């Protein structure tokens, strides 16, 4: 489980390094939308929720917004693209603290390919 | 139906963008 | 949390310096519309509320007006554009004092790029 | 119909992708 | 808060100097229409009330008329144009005295640009 | 408040000198129509009543007729044209005496421009 | 419904220009 | 339904621009 | 409805030009 690392300014902006053999722990609180933003030029193919009805998915290019629309919304999201496949573990938080407003990925595989 | 409960249901129902 | 800094003439006109790793604290009182104005030539892609029904969103180019349309309207707004993504923390004020009539951004990243 | 039971039924009913 | 300055002939005709970092206090009494008149050649883009239902807005070019259509009509009006954005604080008066029949702006920024 | 000055023949024909920083006191009695006549070649843009339902407005070119159609019809009329804007204070008279059958303007600004 | 109250409601209802 | 409550509901309901 | 009251209402109702 990748648990994303918060920024130094605000704890609502979190950073995680993409690893193809690991999943990302997303803590979604009630009534906020989480901005998940993919790599530049990455073409989204398909996704799949554990519950299509627990979470709301909106995408515009490489910008993905999710939002819990039901109680006890514990599922997983697997959004697959041309380059890689992202696996998230959406676990709803019960006290509406410690939200995540934006998740941003650091890809070391593309940096290694550049190296 | 306390106002907090009504707010919680509204948060559940509403979509990401209206219209 | 960026808490915007008021003007010297009126406390209803507030200024905040854009920081990509931080969110902006917007205090929306009941029955006022807040003018959020983006950078010149910035192309708006998408936005996402915590509640589409708590707040009213109107946009005309780079001019964004929001207005609380429900009780206890505590959400977040993430308006994403071609250049950057803005993350606001809309927190409704209960006593209808200390409104914010206009939020204006100071971008140091474009000034640095010019430098 | 406890909330856990309602969640379990919702998990059963929902499809992989909505719409 | 810019509080407009009355004429020497009639107190119903008021003058205010446009300041981009300040709002204008408009005292709207019941059953009168206030003439708000923008600069020559200024192109109106959009506006936004605190309440669309408290006030009535009519515009013909650069001539803007507003009129309270409900009780306790305390809102704000933010009419944005090509050149500048005007922020008014419409506060309804309860005793129907001290009306404002016309608000006229003195722009020192255009005079400075001419200077 | 410009209070128009009556003729020497009939007190129902009144004359007022146009002043851009002052309003005109019009005493409308029940059941008469007041003829308000603008300058020659002046193009009418828009008008605005305090009450659209208290007074009846008819215009044919530069000839403007108004008539009270409701009880306690105390409003204002702001008829704006290409050259100037006229502001009237229509105050209904309760005893149906001292009517005004015609209001005629004397423009000193155009005479000064000719001078 | 005193005449003053009726006048006040009429002032609220009416638009800027009739028709 | 005091006038203040009616005003509060009107503030909630109304949009940014009428029409 | 005295004739004077009827006349007063007629004065209120009628427009500037008929037809």
């Amino acid at each position: 489980l990748d648990v994303p690392s918060s920024s130094r300014y605000d704890h609502r902006i979190r950073y995680v390094t993409y690893n193809p053999a690991d999943v990302v722990q997303v803590d979604t609180v009630l009534g906020v939308a989480t901005h998940i933003m993919l790599e530049e030029g990455e073409q989204y193919l398909t996704h799949a929720f554990g519950d299509s009805e627990a979470y709301a998915f909106a995408r515009k290019g490489r910008h993905i917004f999710i939002k819990p629309q039901a109680e006890l919304a514990n599922t997983n999201l697997i959004v697959v693209t041309d380059r890689r496949s992202y696996k998230f573990r959406l676990q709803m938080r019960n006290d509406r603290n410690g939200a995540m407003y934006e998740l941003a990925f650091r890809y070391p595989d593309t940096q290694a390919r550049q190296t | 139906k306390t106002p907090y409960e009504l707010a919680r249901e509204r948060m559940l129902r509403s979509g990401l963008t209206a219209g």
